[PDB]
RNA sequence: GUUAAUUCCGAUAACGAACGAGACUCUGGCAUGCUAACUAGUUACGCGACCCCGGUCGGCGUAACUUCUUAGAGGGACAAGUGGCGUUCAGCCACCCGAGAUUGAGCAAUAACAGGUCUGUGAUGCCCUUAGAUGUCCGGGGCUGCACGCGCGCUACACUGACUGGCUCAGCGUGUGCCUACCCUACGCCGGCAGGCGCGGGUAACCCGUUGAACCCCAUUCGUGAUGGGGAUCGGGGAUUGCAAUUAUUCCCCAUGAACGAGGAAUUCCCAGUAAGUGCGGGUCAUAAGCUUGCGUUGAUUAAGUCCCUGCCCUUUGUACACA
């Protein structure tokens, strides 16, 4: 059937993404479209198998950290459902295109390794992960030990990274790596 | 470092400070409502039900962890 | 008239589903309950992918018996979701022209391939020595 | 023709535990707010008429599956035991609801003690819970 | 005239041949038979540390030990089946009689 | 890494010799050749010698093999 | 309904001790010894009180029956098992002992035990563990 | 500086310390003549583009 | 050159061999094809119950059958097919079809260590003692003792949570004993609980038992407070096993409510049904698991590389080392 769309309600068409180094290592488009972002699996097998995982998939297992809620799928499932119910209501707009720029604005562009350092650029698909474990790590040291739940620390973290605002901890972490990778050039 | 100290129930200056402007606002939790006015989450919870008892907000999502609200169609 | 009966079973870790499926007008139960209320409803449209991707249509004129056992609440629910699939594909096999089995069956494994192929991976034995399949216990050199 | 198994579980227990307390025939003991429901637990339970919520729901559990006795009913309304620092396990649940409830949904004609042990859904009620199986299904449509 | 007759055998290789030699057996003296049900088998462990002492790396063994049943049901008086059990048993199998 | 042992390359390489005419060129119809011409016991390695014989076919074909 | 009632008390004076009053009722009692999370929730169901409330909320005439009943267990059916001073060692009464009178029966206890010499007495006057707990590795720094 | 960004062409091999960082050729899009050796971190795969702060650095071959 | 491999190809004063590796056994996956099933079921049929012809029924009974269950025999996968790379050899990468294109274990060489075990042994040399005994039994105590240091772990620091209700799913596997005492439990009454009293089944695919397990899911209360987090320490009372429990065996109830707000230098284990969370069995067991050995269950981030660290193997090389 045509018009797969997320939850039954988010379109993922009309989603354009704007850059191109991350064409092909994104997945939300009509071959990836899926209903829910729970699937079996079989996506470790081989090495590049990792970018055709829906990102929603891909944001949803980024979610079971820290010991607590490993092997906890269906509660980090209604978080993602949650968050994409108010980054609607609060911007207006689709929340899967805020979470594609949310990960394009994101991903550092280069970064420092030991070859005193030496400066290097970063593959599109550790770009993607490092865009999705920055979003995920920020929202859960916001949620700790505070009276706002999960579900808005992750909404309003998206909101923040999408717009670039440099208020999100996404976008900090970001600006403080490719500045280090500027000075060890 | 720094201590909250939130009130159990509304004064008569925050109870009308919560009828005015609460209903303008694009996402309306107990979360963001209890800092907004330095509320405790219970108060929160309860002040907030009563609102849509009254119809001038409207229920999206309802959740054991998480209820959402905001306000009316515009017009 | 004639009886047109298909039993078709469906795997995971190790719940096993097997769908009893006639010529009916468009019942699906599992355990004698509808697939509306099968918990958890978090994962409710899984149990609706081969019924929406098809649509009532060509589930019309079948009347579909799940029962279950075995397994965990996800496993369970990744059984019935592939006993459903494979049970219908079995039936346009043995009743209807398999012209009818092409575009339903492509349908089906162009979404994903688990729905009509049993996943093969299953629990593996703990080793002594440590807590688990891998896993070890910490040395104490010091 | 609507049955239990058609409406969704959770709110036909509350329907009819509601049938049970307008009905006012259920004959409560007087223990019901000084007891502890389980052995695990550790407040007595929050709802003050949870009598008439257990009442309703180990009448459907007799429905869907008979031949229950107490042992069956403190197996089924069991739940993980925190100890504190020791690991937690499975504590079965309280006896003595569990006979008390069942005898009072048979001083009622709901329930009787069938052969092989146990108590089974006698024909009365499983007409009244397919009363209620109705009225839930009507008010959620 | 309802007999059952129990295979019992930790060799599986011999349990087949002696099971297959009385239906035979039975099929030759025109008495119908049900055939061979293979109830589950039966693993016997025991798990035990390889050292005597106390030290070493902490070793275990796995001994393993299986029981495979087979009945056999008869429509014969016991006349008939006595001189049939009485034959080609292997020393593994050991076989009983009973009457239901 | 699927390096076949000398207990497959010798055995495929005695029954190439002595049973050309017979063999072919699919591996399924040569794999009975090989069970029924001799005795090896197990499916394993009589799979990997059927599979090491069709292989040494397409060598003969074009040309000698030493 | 939301609005703080004019007499709404922040803190109640109670058994010579505070009780808080932005606190839940079940759980504003326990604040004095001798009570708990689940003797609190009894005496306030013998007592009709509305659980939802709070203690500063509550008026002072169903405040003192609240004391009447604590103090005074057994005359308003509350069970035998269910204290915390039963069939004591002096005049075989079952009572509920609580938040000063708490603090003389333990000193009493210690120094029944101690005044004779019996063994658990002795490791009181010691300072050391009493039910049998291995002392070799654990509860060091509160022994230097 | 313009931000400039190129596809691979093929793998060189597996260079640094501890053999975490890639070392591939690549074109840029804009000068599809024009072809740069550099060290890049995570896995790569050959035809995915790179997005290039700095262009004008040139890595030795290893 | 190739391989996980002294694995092969190929060179060749070596030729033909042996062990190890592999092969092998068990295990996982799949077969609507076969053999069959009242100690396993399905579907039909006939009654019965309930609801508005139909629907539900692990309610009852029987006619066919083996899909689900069980366990036997075979089958199936071989780098076989296609495209590249390569002495065009051994082989490597990708793709199709496929259930599967590396499942996990068991066994396991020569030579050695002055590794452990004389406290497993009626395996044992020599020495010691042997009647006021280092024999054996009985009574009691200790092996648990507490200024301190270290190792393996359990529970936590909370809201991705705790509490109270409701709903809904397993797989291993044990069970009445040679002496030997001690089994797994259904159901019905009493008790708030631990438990008690009666009847019954089971030597077990037959009964416990459709093993209604936890996590998880749905609905309440709490509201950033060492707080309904956490449950140490400790007082009082009640049971159970035992010949006896105090130095509290274990369990139940009320009360008491400590440190702990993520952990320094340093360091451990691990790559797919894997880590981690979660519970259930067995061993120990009169009393009984914070241990260990197995079982399922929910279920990932990262990586398909390297020799930088710690080490192992091969060749060349240097040595004043050879208990190295
Ligand atoms: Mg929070
Ligand atoms: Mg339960
Ligand atoms: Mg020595
Ligand atoms: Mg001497
Ligand atoms: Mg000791
Ligand atoms: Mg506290
Ligand atoms: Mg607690
Ligand atoms: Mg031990
Ligand atoms: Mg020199």
């Amino acid at each position: 059937t045509p018009d797969i769309k997320l939850f039954g309600k988010w379109s993922t068409d009309d989603v354009q993404i704007n850059d191109i180094s991350l064409q092909d290592y994104i997945a939300v488009k009509e071959k990836y479209a899926k209903y829910l972002p729970h699937s079996a699996g079989r996506y470790a097998a081989k090495r590049f198998r990792k970018a055709q995982c829906p990102i929603v998939e891909r944001l949803t297992n980024s979610m079971m950290m820290h010991g607590r809620n490993n092997g906890k799928k269906l509660m980090t499932v209604r978080i993602v459902k949650h968050a994409f119910e108010i980054i609607h209501l609060l911007t207006g707009e689709n929340p899967l295109q805020v979470l594609v720029n949310a990960i394009i604005n994101s991903g550092p562009r280069e970064d420092s390794t030991r070859i005193r350092r030496q400066a290097v650029d970063v593959s599109p698909l550790r770009r993607v992960n490092q865009a999705i474990w920055l979003l995920c790590t920020g929202a859960r040291e916001a949620a700790f030990r505070n009276i706002k739940t999960i579900a808005e620390c992750l909404a309003d973290e998206l909101i923040n990274a999408a717009k670039g605002s440099s208020n999100s901890y996404a976008i900090k972490k970001k600006d403080e790596l490719e500045r280090v990778a500027k000075s060890n050039r | 470092r720094d201590k909250l100290n939130n009130l159990v129930l509304f004064d008569k200056a925050t109870y009308d400070k919560l009828c005015k402007e609460v209903p303008n606002y694009k996402l309306i939790t107990p979360a963001v409502v209890s800092e907004r006015l330095k509320i405790r989450g219970s108060l929160a919870r309860a002040a907030l039900q009563e609102l849509l008892s009254k119809g001038l907000i409207k229920l999206v999502s309802k959740h054991r962890a998480q209820v959402i609200y905001t306000r009316n169609t515009k017009g | 008239g004639p009886l047109q009966s298909v039993q078709v079973f469906g795997r995971k870790k190790t719940a096993t589903a097997v769908a009893h499926c006639k010529r009916g007008n468009g019942l699906i139960k599992v355990n004698g309950r509808p697939l509306e209320m099968i918990e958890p409803r978090t994962l409710q449209y899984k149990l609706l992918e081969p019924v929406l991707l098809l649509g009532k249509e060509r589930f019309a004129g079948v009347d579909i018996r799940v029962r279950v056992k075995g397994g965990g609440h996800v496993a369970q629910i990744y059984a019935i979701r592939q006993s459903i699939s494979k049970a219908l594909v079995a039936y346009y096999q043995k009743y209807v022209d398999e012209a009818s089995k092409k575009e339903i069956k492509d349908i089906l494994i162009q979404y994903d391939r688990t729905l009509l192929v049993a996943d093969p991976r299953r629990c593996e034995s703990k080793k002594f020595g440590g807590p688990g399949a891998r896993a070890r216990y910490q040395k104490s050199y010091r | 023709g609507v049955t239990v198994k058609d409406v969704n579980q959770q709110e036909f227990v509350r329907a009819l535990a509601a049938f049970l307390k307008k009905s006012g025939k259920l004959k409560v003991p007087e223990w019901v707010d000084t007891v502890k429901l389980a052995k695990h637990k550790e407040l007595a339970p929050y709802d003050e008429n949870w009598f008439y919520t257990r009442a309703a729901s180990t009448a459907r559990h007799l429905y869907l599956r008979g031949g229950a006795g107490v042992g069956s009913m403190t197996k089924i309304y069991g739940g993980r035991q925190r100890n504190g620092v020791m690991p937690s396990h499975f504590s079965r649940g309280s006896k003595s609801v569990a006979r008390r409830v069942l005898q009072a949904l048979e001083g009622l004609k709901m329930v009787e003690k069938d052969q092989d042990g146990g108590r089974k859904l006698t024909p009365q009620g499983q007409r009244d819970l397919d009363r209620i199986a109705g009225q839930v299904a009507a008010a959620k449509k | 005239h309802r007999i059952r007759i129990t295979l019992t055998s930790r060799n599986v290789k011999s349990l087949e041949k002696v099971c297959a030699d009385l239906i035979r057996g039975a099929k030759e003296k025109n008495l119908k038979v049900k055939g061979p049900v293979r109830m589950p088998t039966k693993t016997l462990r025991i798990t035990t540390r390889k050292t005597p002492c106390g030290e070493g790396s902490k070793t275990w063994d796995r001994f393993q030990m299986r029981i495979h049943k087979r009945l056999i049901d008869l429509h014969s008086p016991s006349e008939i089946v006595k001189q049939i059990t009485s034959i080609s048993i292997e020393p593994g199998v050991e076989v009983e009689v009973t009457i239901a | 890494g699927r390096v076949r042992t000398k207990t497959v390359k010798k055995a495929a390489r005695v029954i190439i010799e002595k049973y050309y005419t017979r063999l072919g060129n699919d591996f399924h119809t040569n794999k009975r050749v090989c069970e029924e011409i001799a005795i090896i016991p197990s499916k394993k390695l009589r799979n990997k010698i059927a599979g090491y014989v069709t292989h040494l076919m397409k060598r003969i074909q074009r040309g000698p093999v030493r | 309904s939301l609005v703080i009632p004019e007499k709404f008390q922040h803190i109640l004076r109670v058994l010579n001790t505070n009780i808080d009053g932005r606190r839940k009722i079940a759980f504003a009692i326990t604040a004095i010894k001798g009570v708990g999370r689940r003797y609190a929730h009894v005496v306030l169901r013998k007592a009709d009180i509305d659980l939802t409330k709070r203690a500063g909320e509550l008026t002072e005439d169903e405040v003192e029956r609240v004391i009447t009943i604590m103090q005074n267990p057994r005359q308003y059916k509350i069970p035998d098992w269910f204290l915390n001073r039963q069939k004591d060692v002096k005049d075989g009464k079952y009572s509920q002992v609580l938040a000063n009178g708490l603090d003389n029966k333990l000193r009493e206890d210690l120094e029944r035990l101690k005044k004779i010499r019996a063994h658990r007495g002795l490791r009181h006057f010691w300072g050391l563990r009493v039910r049998g707990q291995h002392t070799k590795t654990t509860g060091r720094r509160g022994r230097t | 500086q313009p931000i400039k960004l190129a596809r691979v062409t093929k793998v060189l091999g597996r260079t640094g310390s501890q053999g975490q960082c890639t070392q591939v050729r690549v074109e840029f899009m804009d000068d599809t003549s024009r072809s740069i050796i550099r060290n890049v971190k995570g896995p790569v795969r050959e035809g995915d583009v790179l997005t290039l702060l700095e262009s004008e650095r040139e890595a030795r071959r290893l």
